[PDB]
RNA sequence: GUCCAGCGUCGCUGGAC
């Protein structure tokens, strides 16, 4: 069994403790060496993914220092720190004699004088002086005739079988003599990496196969084979005749030479590092196995000081509690994706992450702030390398939106890249995905406006850019145009600056309106282009918008949802994204009644935004220039004041996650496309007042636009949200309310029944939907005058829908007389009485409703 | 039928009924048996939660227990899968050959049905008349 | 400086022989990766300190500034009447 | 400024050096060893207390000779 | 409502009573 104590007495880095992680592999390799020693003994240990290869090798070296066959081991020799012109033969020779010299000097303690002591020492000096003379034929460049006499010179002793100098044999006798003196069975040599100095490998590879081929020698080299393969291939071209290369280059001999060189290197690698001897370091995922499988040996982790080993929890469960709590995630499959990815990291790095989390958490008696601090100190290199923000302080809404958009740009995934998932081909990017996801859950925790800012600025900008802006200049055609277009976009939307949420909404209206539909009709993704000037001939009750027609609170809604853009002629727009900007600005008040009047008055105004530069009417728009209740708003200010009392009490306890905000937008964005597309053609000539699902007008388009936002909040919050440990939608098909309200009320009814069964209130299970449904700003949009169907088949659904909404909020929004007018001079204070009669630009009111 | 629906957004939303989706749902459902809610998340995994854009290179009745039986059968099916599939030994050639036949078969079907729609193909009995149900 | 010392490690006869676009990419990444392991090992990231430009210290338009900088345009100017750098 | 603040747990600040205003072939290790020599010799001579600068000086002088012997590895174009 | 003018390639927009 394996136990790791995070609360080690000295609190060391990486919490090595005991047994490390590869005790099984270490004992396996050491047993393998003893078998071989009892020609080629080259063991290759692959240290990659920034592993602690040196730590593992030193464990082997230390282990062999207490051995039954006591094969002594030299000291590690890094080839990148030796002198450049010093051959790699010398460090082993110096290491051998230094190790040997200590022992014979230590023989004095055992024996002050002995026969072997006097003979062994002088015998050893003879071998070394023998090697020095023959050492001359290593770096010499020209064979002088003097060395011929030495080669023919014969020594009656030392038993040199092969004639000549033969430096290979001279080293062999020296090694054989050393082993007998030290009373060992083999001498072991370890070679470290060559990454810092690329070329140091060649003078090692040609030294293993020349001087280290012996029965009483074993070597253990590390590194990666990508450099070694490039090193061998480079040296195999230098022996081709230089002249031949420029002569026979007829595009056929190039293939022949290339095919042959790849052949020589292949036989070279298999000669030095055999396949059977290569060893590989297991990772944490392969050692604990997949969840639900026993796999290899299990691991237990301690979490508190003075914690009994009988209660130590599994390592997979130890990480699982950190991610789910830190990232505000449920126990679903997605959380298992983060832990599986996090398990593949090196052990030495992972234990640093766990120690920095559990120690601080125990000392705290804001979990996401604790998790993010742990990751910063461990994956700081990957954060810097990717180019994201890396300052220790200055964290806020300003930088997070910039980081998200500068991450998807490098990931080249504008479709679903804002979920911040660890699927990427770069280790730097996979390390940044977890850090970014943690930062999101910390920032927008316990607040409503920060959540709405993440939904718009963080995720809306990415999706808006992909559909509209990207089409202008694709990235694959060219790179200067694509990179130029990005920098113009981020400056235009003012990401990072984020002056206000409503500021973003106006710009998003300008970008969307830039690319029009082929039918030339004034309906877009999430807006409808209301007319500004009265047209010539209106067949029915159609007329100008005339915002002054509204009453006290309807005017507050319209003024909050009205924004204009100047491109060639002043265009007027009514966008649902403006309403989200209004709620985001108000909700961040945290002030008394006095500031509410100021803040509420600032929300309602007239704002004109200029066209983005990448359009064909930027110069004309700038040239043409951008130019041309307080008593009654007390009720409106009174309502929002009561709502803000609820918001402050409720929002403290909501736990948004990086996935919940991502999922909400995907449903919301898709629903906006359907309603724009499926109401575009049903304008007709006598379609005012609605009362039929076939005929639609301006009011119906906006009601289903705001409703789609609320519907997406409901569904994606039940399935994905931390404050609950289950879901209440039930086992059923989930669709969207694109043309009728029955789909939206159907899930309200189902949820309502289940909640009463468990005696749970909406304020504990669906805090977000309760907060948004009880919003005084958008209540008039739910039931406009012209956007309510009155068919006998569907009016019961709407009547049931009205009762449910009242029960959720707690008060009767609409009076009985007010409802009766809607389904059939009355003045409505909480209902838009004029929008259905407005006209839509580009809409020609021809033909009529379909027959039958 | 829900598992065989896909929407593509290019100047107009389009609806297809792809056989490829069924293979996806079968591949998605049989991933795990850890949770019961997994086999109902696969039906509505993509139906109304995402949109796909045209590729760049283009030239231009309680209503709450409705799935109480379908989930029940699928749940019982996963019991058989978890036991039979242990003794499965696929090869790099077996997968190659099944796709060659499957791909060739589909291409023939899509050609001998483009001209067999006519006007009275509904209730298609004769082999010379085909509708959207025979094709699928 | 470092990337230049890396390309001097490849055997010249190899650089001039395998001039394929597919091979150039393979050797391009092995160097842009080798230099980063050199720098991230020699100057650790947690120790680097970046100096501050004028815009960071002064601030953007009406934004509050981290520090206060004033300049004098005349030997006869008084230290109590020095105007802001912006 | 950083050096001045440190100069006025004890850390002795070496004089600032720049490789550009130096002899072309002079190794960095030679320059740093030269600046270390000045401080310790100045400290020893100014110390002038008891006979500590008779035992310490010999040890310091011994290490310089060892460094001078092995300096040839830095400036060798070939192995000897 | 009607008249004058301006922007885009009929639609949009300003102004007057």
């Amino acid at each position: 069994k394996i136990i790791i104590n995070l609360f080690a007495p000295n609190l060391p880095g990486s919490t090595k403790e005991d047994d490390l992680i590869q005790k099984s592999l270490r004992d396996q390799l050491v047993e393998s060496i003893r078998n071989s020693i009892a020609g080629r003994n080259v063991f290759f240990v692959d240290g990659t993914r920034g592993a602690g290869k040196t730590t593992f090798i030193n464990s082997v070296v230390k282990s062999l220092n207490s051995d039954q066959d006591d094969v002594k081991v030299n000291i590690k020799c890094l080839p990148t720190i030796d002198p450049t012109k010093l051959p790699r033969h010398e460090p082993i020779l110096v290491t051998v004699t230094a190790r040997l010299n200590k022992m014979v000097s230590d023989k004095l303690k055992g024996y002050w004088a002995s026969n072997d002591y006097r003979k062994q020492k002088e015998q050893w000096q003879n071998h070394l002086a023998q090697l020095q003379r023959g050492l001359h034929l290593l770096t010499d460049k020209e064979y002088k005739p003097e060395y011929f006499s030495d080669a023919l010179k014969l020594d009656a002793q030392l038993d040199y079988s092969i004639g000549g100098q033969d430096l290979s044999e001279i080293f062999e006798e020296l090694v054989k003599r050393a082993c007998e003196i030290l009373d060992c069975k083999a001498i072991l040599i370890t070679f470290d990496d060559i990454d810092t100095q690329f070329d140091a490998g060649w003078d090692v590879l040609e030294s293993i196969r020349k001087f280290f081929n012996s029965r009483k020698l074993v070597v253990v080299a590390t590194g990666d084979l990508r450099l070694y393969s490039q090193l061998i291939r480079g040296k195999q071209y230098e022996n081709y005749s230089k002249t031949l290369l420029e002569q026979e280059k007829e595009s056929v001999r190039l293939a022949e030479r290339g095919y042959m060189v790849e052949h020589l290197e292949q036989q070279y690698l298999l000669k030095l590092f055999p396949v059977q001897k290569r060893i590989q370091l297991k990772t944490m995922l392969q050692l604990v196995g997949e969840k639900g499988k026993a796999g290899k040996e299990e691991i237990k982790v301690k979490t508190e000081p003075g914690m009994q080993d009988i209660d130590a929890i599994d390592v997979r469960q130890a990480i699982g509690d950190a991610v789910r709590e830190g990232l505000n995630l449920r126990e679903g499959s997605d959380a298992d994706m983060y832990v599986n990815e996090l398990l593949k990291q090196p052990v030495r790095l992972l234990m640093q992450v766990l120690q920095d989390f559990y120690t601080k958490k125990y000392h705290a008696t804001s979990v996401p702030n604790l998790l993010r601090n742990a990751l910063y100190g461990s994956m700081l290199s990957s954060i810097y390398r990717a180019g994201l923000n890396y300052e220790q302080h200055r964290f806020g809404m300003d930088s997070l939106c910039k980081d998200i958009f500068t991450y998807v740009k490098q990931d080249r995934d504008f479709n679903t890249g804002f979920y911040l998932r660890p699927q990427s081909e770069s280790e730097a990017l996979r390390n940044c995905s977890i850090y970014l996801a943690s930062q999101v859950s910390e920032n927008c925790q316990g607040s409503l406006s920060k959540f709405l800012q993440m939904l718009l600025v963080g995720c809306g900008s990415v999706s808006i850019f992909n559909q509209f802006v990207t089409e202008l200049a694709r990235a694959e055609n060219d790179r200067e145009k694509f990179e130029q277009l990005i920098s113009e976009y981020v400056a235009y939307m003012s990401v990072g600056r984020i002056e206000s949420a409503s500021h973003w909404a106006n710009r998003c209206c300008a970008v969307v309106a830039n690319s029009p539909n082929d039918e030339k009709i004034g309906v877009f993704l999430g807006m409808v282009q209301l007319n500004r000037k009265s047209r010539q001939h209106m067949p029915g009750g159609y007329k100008k918008f005339n915002i002054d027609t509204e009453n006290g609170l309807a005017k507050a809604a319209m003024a909050s949802s009205l924004s204009t853009v100047a491109s060639n002629n002043l265009m007027d727009f009514c966008s649902v994204f403006n309403l989200i900007g209004a709620i985001a600005d108000i909700s961040a008040c945290r002030c008394e009644r006095s500031a509410i009047t100021n803040a509420f008055n600032k929300v309602i105004a007239q704002t004109t935004c200029i066209v983005p530069p990448w359009s064909e009417a930027a110069v004309r728009a700038e040239m043409k220039g951008s130019s041309k209740d307080a008593t009654e708003f007390s009720d409106a200010i009174t309502k929002v004041e009561q709502w803000l009392k609820n918001v402050n009490e409720i929002e403290i306890g909501i736990r948004p996650s990086a996935l919940l905000i991502g999922k909400v937008w995907s449903r919301f964005y898709f629903n906006l496309n359907n309603v724009a597309d499926q109401h575009k053609t049903r304008l007709y000539r006598n379609a005012e007042h609605g009362r039929m699902a076939s005929q639609s007008n301006a009011a119906k388009i906006m009601r289903f636009n705001v409703l789609a936002f609320l519907h997406a909040v409901l569904v994606e919050e039940s399935l994905y949200h931390s404050v609950s440990d289950r879901e209440y939608i039930g086992e059923g098909l989930r669709l969207n309310p694109v043309t009728s309200v029955d789909e939206f009320e159907k899930k309200i009814k189902i949820i309502g029944e289940k909640l009463k069964a468990d005696n749970k209130t909406w304020k504990n299970t669906h805090p977000l939907f309760f907060l948004l449904i009880s919003c005084p700003i958008l209540h008039p949009f739910i039931f406009p005058v012209g956007g309510i169907n009155c068919s006998v088949k569907a009016l019961n659904k709407e009547t049931s829908f009205n009762k449910l909404i009242d029960e959720i909020v707690g008060d009767k929004l609409l009076s009985d007389e007010e409802w009766d007018y809607l389904t059939k001079q009355q003045i409505f204070q909480n209902t838009i009485t004029s929008l259905n009669s407005s006209t839509i630009v580009g809409a020609s009111y021809d033909k009529d409703t379909p027959a039958r | 039928m829900a598992s065989s629906l896909s929407t593509v957004a290019s100047n107009n939303l389009m609806d297809f009924c792809s056989v490829f989706n069924l293979i996806g749902a079968i591949a998605d459902i049989s991933a795990c048996r850890c949770e019961r809610s997994a086999i109902t998340n696969a039906f509505n995994k993509v139906i109304a939660q995402t949109t796909c854009i045209v590729p760049p290179w283009s030239e231009a009745q309680d209503d709450a227990t409705e799935f109480s039986d379908a989930i029940t059968k699928v749940e019982q099916w996963l019991k058989n899968v978890n036991e039979i599939e242990i003794g499965i030994r696929p090869s790099a050639l077996l997968i190659g050959k099944v796709w060659s036949r499957f791909y060739f078969n589909l291409n023939n079907v899509a050609d001998q049905h483009k001209t067999r729609l006519y006007r009275n193909a509904e209730h298609g009995r004769m082999a010379s008349q085909s509708n959207a149900a025979k094709i699928m």
